RNA sequence: AACUAGCUCUACUAUC
DNA sequence: CTACCGATAAGCACTCGGATAGTAGAGTTTTTTTTTGGTT
DNA sequence: ACCAAAAAAAAAAATTCTCCTTCGAGTGCTTATCGGTAA
């Protein structure tokens, strides 16, 4: 009843980006670039969008923060960046 | 001993021909019908019959009856249920809906 | 682009509550007061009269009255009048629970046979789940036919004080089908001191009863006070649904098409009203009741057609009255065939055959079906180049479009086309267009048995209609080449094409999970080649090893 | 072409709940209505051009929302109350 | 029945499993929080064998002339004699062995050596030694205290449960014991030395891939695994033909109890 | 939900309801009264809003007498983007008309005499309504004023008050 | 009347605005649409308070689209018209049956019943003139006229008020 | 560019 | 001797029954009467 | 004056047995009922 929130630091939730996560902010990155929305990372001419969030994230400078949930209600968060991915 | 003999019995079944499957399936399976402080048939009325939401119980094998009971008890569901959502028709919280996808500020200042 | 654009909120569905309707608020919702039991055509021309069939309620076709809010048809989500009835009904899914409740509650005084001062009832109430202390309750008070005033004894050193309303006794209760009475028997005051009194109970003593009840003894018995209070058990005020749940299909030659459950309601009110009139006027008191029998027989028929077979409710053809109940019944009835599975949009179907050729995510896809389908993006000042090409070049030829979706709902056919060479498609807009290669999709094989038999493929544009796989894929679809059919199924948004081209990727289901080990695999044909190949008695000349050199696409180069 | 209860089981296997969602909606029904919170019924009347949207009955110019549903489910919903039984909000209200 | 009796069942971001009613019903998925996917038929290796030859495997001591090395294997293969740091190391994981050989003779009444096991060693130490041209001749530069302690430490860093209170540590060590006890097994500082080989580059660099796997080697947290448990089983049960019943009306006998079983009978020891 | 009306229809007293309640939460989670203000403390709170943006809008700019004080906040609204906020000028026309001290100098230190007093804003709030100090006309027109005291209680407490104060 | 208070607004950004300036950007927003807002609940929003330090946490994506939502807490003062009160205000419109006084952002208008009978207006025929006590016709003619009755309907409130009452009428 | 195909009732098949 | 459970069985009363496809074929009130307009 | 179409108004609805008929499956819920037993 307490807020619901907790601290950036004392986070149990694994350090590792998992695989739904990655698909979600690909296909959200996707969409938002489609519809021209503002891009970051340099093109090189390559004009479909899935691979520019693809290269985005290589690159690692995306500006989304996830969200992150708890079967007891309160919640938890990350930034894009300060996870790592590897699968 | 009642899971233990379970699990035995049905890797039986199963290892009987064209084995086999990892065991985790089954111990899940064995597990969630008998984490009930007994054990508990999948019939029309072993499981379906028991504190759960009202739409996904009324997805199976009881079409109209259910409701009226919930009706009558008037009792409510929150919905955090897959099928709760399909007829809802709401991305359930499942695989990439189980987080939500939330945006940042400060980020966006420091990379401009 | 708007579907009527509406300045009002929106947001999620996260919480779902059920209860009954109590009679003065469903009056209150309702809009029509329904009185004449025709239906169309006054005297007799046209403009349904205003008794069924929109007084002012859901339209009919092309005239937009939709309750005179304009919405059209297709926005005109319908509206409710309400009905009313001269006694009080029963309701056939009320019925076994109502019998408890009566059984449970002293009628005659409107008190609850057992009251805090056993334990048992006590630890009844202690034992709040949600319902099974009603079981508790109804399990401890079936005996105690005779209501009690003064119950306490013992836990009270000797003496003992009041509690109970009335000092009678309450009958035995049972039923036959659609009606339930009581045995006063009462070992006094009957025949002979033993023969009960068999009196049939009407419904609106049982709603007094009810009202009579306590509050907290709703919640006693499980009633939500807010939501279902037992009065509201017994239906009074019936309300009526919309037109477009009851539409007219008018059967392909001049019919009107009306269904069922509308000529029900025509009966019903008919009924209703046969009874209004006689008991207006001089009651001979012994045709009465039977207008209430058939009134309550048509209401039960109406709210579902299967009680114990005593009846049939057959219609005025001989199939039976289809009611609710079936209506929406399991088994293709509104669940599994119209809520929790669909048909959808977007999707073909046809006979397969190999390929030794394609790669393995591809699929082989046949140029018209190509062609048929679809796929919308949205004008970018990437794609602008080729969206224009594509638009040129028309509906026609396979890399083309159908349709052009602008900033405005402005869907503009490219089969007539009056200025083809003409639009040049500034940003933001949409653009339905065929399917080019490499694109995600959908493929599947009923039944579905595992995880596969559905996964994301490429896409190659084939002549020759029909579908081309690779035979590794094979045997995890289980499907032959004789005669066998899959489905295809393409996504809408990037979203979505993205959200299939890292999950269900045929490259990423190489190892099942189910038995820890792959999957897929090599199949006859090149089983038995490489058997008869890489043996040792066996070897090569000089121009075949050069043109398998030549054939494997990742060579390096090196001989 | 049919989608079936063991397809459906199969997508929710591989979680792909985004694509189920369009796949059931925009491929479908894509109904959309207005409730009030207050009756969290399926009774509210609107005037798009007049821009009102009261619910008579719960006389409130103010408890409104849209929700994209399913006109199956709605359908479902209409001969469910008028089978005399189902409320709605857009909230939680226990935490 | 089957799949619609499980559909909600799955973990959430504790490395648990609920229902839609936050019923648990697995406090570790599998009791391992390891992936369907990451599982070999490997073969483990404590288990087997008789008295003597275990020891054989393992045992050393360079105080004693029977199960000493010989100096060859080993740059400093000479003056390690003697030292009582290293004996009493070596003592001490011989004495750790010799409880897990005892807690898996437990675990397994038969014995049998093959399981279903989370990332392979067998196939990265092929490729480590392919990736490095080891030879047969050259001794070895890595020392004794360089493995005995990198054992330990990699086993520690290995994380599946990013707990920091009490309970959760417990759990931690339970959940992976099976898997360290294994690895244990197969990096004997014997079997290093006498088959393997490995040069202190080519070790550490066998450590960190095993870690990279492992962590590979986690549940995904936040599919349905019910559903797929479900699914799984469901398939076989079509594709199959057929004193003692059997077959699919066995199947729905259990499933479905349903108190009437018509080979009730009972084995009695 | 049964209508939870929990109403009343607006009266003199000022009967207030319940989305009008009188203990408000707030984000942070404290409870606190309906914050009300007198017509003449919410002028200079106004002001010094209006200064806040003036700082605001020097800083967009680098990228007594109402009507020029309309202009000027009619100025913080074109600064952004052509004003068309007729409302907002035509409430601010009858926004000094609010205050019922005119001159900027008499409110505002009817506002710091009546801060340390912590008196009601209600009773000092009702003398705007018409042009008239004579408290008999309020005493006719709100009962509740002679009921929770007497006049001259309320005179006795005003005339502190009053004596700066010039009105319009 | 003046109350003043933390308001909370849904807001949804279109995708295409994010850049390093939405914050500015969706200021500007809250200041278009809050500003001048006239609803049922609060009557009219006249403006914020504390322009800065408003808090603008975090938003969430929809799932359907670029478009992000955004939920604001901020200050402001606003006005309540409340029944029962008399404010005097100037007769904007001239109507034969009764005029019809604007007091500033509200208006109110009165019947020839309504009209008080110690002070005898000739208000039947058209709007009354100078007798008994006082009353005016100019576009000034401040009237002192009472607020019985609020509406809601519209984006505004209208207020009316019986002046056949003790001390109600133009002086 | 005038905007709709369309319900149930039994028989036969198609893969599995 | 006497209600006081009570466990046992008998009954009786329940609702359930693979996934898709594609056909084509027949009938989706009946009879009786009265009325009145087409007819010669 | 003849009559024919058609629309409107009412009911053909009785023979008889329980055969319905094989769907039998189980399971759960109700009810009789000997049967014992402590006061
Ligand atoms: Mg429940
Ligand atoms: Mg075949
Ligand atoms: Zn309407
Ligand atoms: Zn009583
Ligand atoms: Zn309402």
């Amino acid at each position: 009843l307490k807020e619901k929130a907790i601290p950036k630091d004392q986070r149990a939730t694994t350090p590792y980006m998992t695989k739904y996560e990655r698909a979600r902010i690909l296909g959200t990155r996707a969409l938002q670039i489609s519809m021209n929305a503002p891009v970051f990372v340099d093109l090189e001419g390559e004009t479909d969008p899935l691979r520019i969030a693809m290269k985005e994230l290589a690159e690692k400078k995306i500006p989304l923060v996830i969200r992150r949930y708890l079967p007891d209600g309160s919640f938890e968060d990350w930034s894009v960046e300060e996870l790592i991915v590897d699968l | 001993a009642g899971r233990a003999a379970l699990y035995k019995e049905v890797y039986n079944v199963i290892a009987s021909d064209g084995s086999y499957v990892n065991y985790r399936h089954m111990a899940l399976l064995v597990d969630v019908m008998t984490t009930q402080g007994g054990l508990t048939s999948v019939t029309r009325h072993g499981f379906n019959r028991s504190n759960t939401g009202a739409l996904m119980r009324c997805s199976f094998e009881e079409t109209v009856e259910i409701l009226f009971e919930a009706g009558a008890s008037a009792e409510l569901d929150d919905c955090r249920g897959v099928s709760e959502n399909v007829i809802l028709g709401q991305m359930a919280p499942i695989g990439t809906g189980a987080f939500d996808v939330m945006i940042d500020e400060e980020s966006l200042v420091k990379y401009m | 682009v708007g579907q009527q654009y509406s300045s009002a909120p929106l947001r999620t569905v996260k919480e779902v509550q059920f209860g009954l309707f109590s009679p003065e608020e469903v009056r209150a919702i309702s809009v029509a007061k329904i009185r004449f039991p025709e239906t169309m055509d006054e005297t007799q021309t046209r403009a349904k009269i205003g008794g069924l069939n929109d007084p002012r309620l859901g339209s009919i076709d092309r005239n937009l009255k939709c309750q005179t809010c304009q919405e059209g048809m297709n926005e005109c989500p319908g509206h409710f009048g309400h009905i009313d009835l001269a006694k009080p009904v029963f309701h056939v899914g009320f019925i076994a629970k109502i019998k408890k409740v009566c059984e449970c509650v002293c009628m005659h005084c409107g008190k609850l046979l057992l009251d805090e001062h056993n334990e048992l009832m006590r630890q009844a109430l202690a034992i709040k789940d949600s319902k099974k202390r009603f079981a508790a309750i109804w399990t401890l008070c079936k005996t105690k036919m005779v209501c009690e005033t003064d119950v306490p004894s013992e836990d009270d050193p000797t003496q003992l004080v009041s509690r109970g309303g009335c000092g009678n006794t309450q009958p035995t209760i049972r039923k036959d089908g659609l009606k339930l009475v009581g045995s006063w028997k009462k070992d006094r005051a009957t025949g002979d001191a033993d023969e009960p009194e068999l009196r049939v109970l009407s419904t609106e003593e049982i709603l007094n009863i009810f009202k009579h009840i306590s509050v907290k003894d709703f919640t006693s018995l499980g009633f939500n006070e807010v939501f279902s209070r037992p009065e509201w058990m017994i239906l009074t005020c019936l309300p009526v649904p919309p037109p477009p749940v009851r539409p007219s299909i008018s059967f392909n030659e001049s019919q009107r098409g009306e269904d069922d459950l509308t000529f029900k309601l025509a009966d019903i009110l008919k009924a209703n009203i046969s009874l209004e009139t006689l008991e207006h006027n001089g009651a001979p008191h012994h045709a009465i009741e039977e207008a209430e029998s058939l009134l309550q027989f048509h209401v039960a028929t109406y709210m579902d057609n299967d009680i114990a077979g005593q009846p049939q409710a057959l219609q005025k053809s001989g199939r039976p009255v289809k009611s609710i109940r079936a209506r929406l019944k399991g088994k293709e009835g509104r669940i599994r065939g119209n809520l929790m599975g669909k048909r959808v949009d977007f999707s073909a179907r046809t006979v397969i055959s190999g390929d030794p050729n394609l790669e393995l995510d591809q699929v082989g896809v046949p140029k018209s079906i190509a062609k048929t389908l679809t796929y919308p993006e949205v004008v970018t000042p990437y794609n602008i180049d080729r969206l224009t090409q594509l638009v040129r070049n028309g509906p026609n030829e396979h890399p083309g479009a159908k349709y052009v979706i602008r900033d405005s709902g402005d869907r503009i056919d490219l089969r007539y086309s009056k200025r083809a060479g003409d639009i040049q498609l500034q940003y933001g807009w949409k653009v339905e267009r065929h399917i080019m290669d490499n694109d995600p999709v959908l493929f599947n094989r009923q039944p579905s048995l595992h995880k596969m038999s559905m996964m994301a493929h490429r896409v190659k544009v084939i002549p020759y209609s029909t579908f081309r796989l690779n035979l590794s894929v094979t045997s995890p679809y289980n499907a032959d080449f004789d005669g066998d059919e899959m489905n295809l199924h393409v996504p809408q948004s990037e979203e979505t094409r993205a959200e299939l081209s890292q999950l269900c990727a045929v490259p990423l289901q190489i190892v099942s999970p189910q038995s820890n080990k792959p999957c897929m695999g090599i199949v006859q044909d090149t089983l038995c080649g490489i058997r008869k190949l890489t043996l040792r008695d066996t070897f090569i000349e000089l121009d075949q090893v050069l043109n398998m050199l030549y054939w494997v696409p990742d060579w390096d180069g090196v001989i | 072409l049919r989608f079936g209860e063991m397809e459906r089981d199969c997508m929710i296997a591989h979680g792909a709940a985004s694509f189920l969602k369009e796949r059931l909606m925009e491929a479908s029904d894509a109904f959309r209505v207005h409730i009030c919170g207050i009756c969290g019924l399926m009774t509210v009347i609107a005037k798009l051009n007049h821009n009102q949207f009261e619910c008579k009955g719960c006389d409130n110019k103010i408890d409104i929302y849209q929700i994209h549903i399913p006109y199956a489910a709605k359908l479902l919903f209409q001969e469910l109350m008028a089978m005399n039984i189902p409320r709605l909000y857009t909230d939680r209200s226990r935490d | 029945r089957l799949v619609k009796a499980l559909e909600d069942i799955m973990v959430h971001y504790d490395n648990t499993t609920r229902n839609s009613l936050g019923n648990v019903i697995q406090f570790i998925y599998g009791e391992d929080g390891m992936d369907a996917a990451h599982i070999e038929k490997q073969s483990l290796d404590t288990i087997g064998g008789s008295d003597a030859a275990f020891e054989k495997r393992y045992r050393v001591d360079l105080l004693n002339t029977d199960h000493t090395l010989d100096p060859s294997l080993l740059e400093s293969g000479s003056e390690i004699l003697g030292d009582l740091k290293l004996q009493v190391l070596l003592d001490e994981e011989y004495k750790q062995l010799v409880k897990d050989r005892k807690f898996l003779r437990e675990v397994f009444v038969d014995g049998e050596a093959n399981w279903p096991l989370p990332v392979n060693i067998r196939r990265i130490i092929q490729n480590a030694q392919q990736t490095f041209h080891i030879d047969h001749t050259k001794p070895s530069d890595l020392t004794i205290k360089d493995i005995v302690l990198g054992v330990k430490d990699l086993q520690e860093n290995l994380l599946v449960l990013r707990g920091k209170n009490e309970i959760i540590q417990n759990a931690q060590r339970d959940a992976v014991t099976l898997f360290c006890c294994l690895l244990r097994s197969r990096l004997a500082t014997r079997r290093v030395l006498q088959e393997y080989r490995l040069t202190k580059q080519a070790f550490d660099w066998v450590l960190s891939n095993i870690e990279a796997q492992f962590l590979r080697s986690v549940v995904h947290p936040g599919e349905m695994v019910g559903v797929l448990a479900a699914q799984s089983i469901g398939e076989p049960a079509t594709q199959m033909t057929l004193k003692v019943t059997s077959g699919v009306p066995r199947l729905k006998e259990i499933l479905n109890v349903a108190k009437n079983m018509k080979t009730p009978s009972l084995t009695v020891y | 939900r049964l209508k939870k009306v929990e109403e009343e229809e607006n009266a003199a007293t000022l009967q207030l309801g319940q989305e009008f309640q009188l203990k408000q939460i707030n984000h942070q989670g404290e409870e606190e009264e309906l914050i009300a203000l007198n017509l003449s403390e919410a002028r200079l709170v106004i002001k010094e809003a209006l200064v806040e943006r003036r700082r605001a809008f020097k800083r967009s700019q680098k990228k007594e007498t109402r009507e020029k004080e309309l202009e000027s906040i009619d100025v913080l609204l074109e600064q952004t983007t052509g004003g068309n906020n007729k409302d907002l000028k035509n409430t601010m026309q009858y926004l000094t008309n609010f205050s019922r001290f005119r001159d900027q100098e008499t409110v505002g230190a009817v506002i710091q005499l009546l801060k340390s007093t912590g008196l009601h804003p209600f009773e000092v709030a009702q003398l705007g309504s018409l042009a008239c100090d004579t408290a008999d006309e309020a005493k006719t027109l709100i009962p509740s004023l002679n009921n929770k005291i007497s006049d001259d209680e309320l005179e006795r407490i005003l005339k502190e008050l009053s004596n700066l104060e010039t009105l319009y | 009347m003046f109350f003043i208070k933390d308001l909370s607004l849904n807001i949804t950004l279109h995708p295409s605005f994010f850049g390093p300036r939405m914050k500015q950007y969706l200021k500007t927003k809250l200041l278009e649409e809050v500003e001048g807002s006239c609803t049922g609940k609060f009557g009219y929003i006249l403006c914020v308070l504390d322009y800065d330090n408003i808090d603008i946490q975090r938003g969430r994506i929809l799932p359907t689209d670029g478009s992000a939502e955004f939920n604001v807490k901020y200050r402001a003062v606003v006005f309540k018209p409340f029944k029962g009160e008399v404010v005097d205000g100037t007769v904007v419109s001239c109507s034969q049956h009764g005029f019809e006084v604007q007091v500033g952002p509200m208006k109110v208008f009165v019947t020839k019943h309504l009209m008080p009978q110690d002070l005898t207006f000739n208000a039947g025929s058209n709007p009354p003139s100078y007798q008994s006590s006082e009353d005016v016709i100019t576009i000034k003619s401040r009237i002192r006229v009472k607020i019985e009755g609020c509406i809601s309907q519209v984006s505004s409130i209208h207020a009316i008020g019986s002046i056949k009452e003790d001390y109600l009428g133009a002086i």
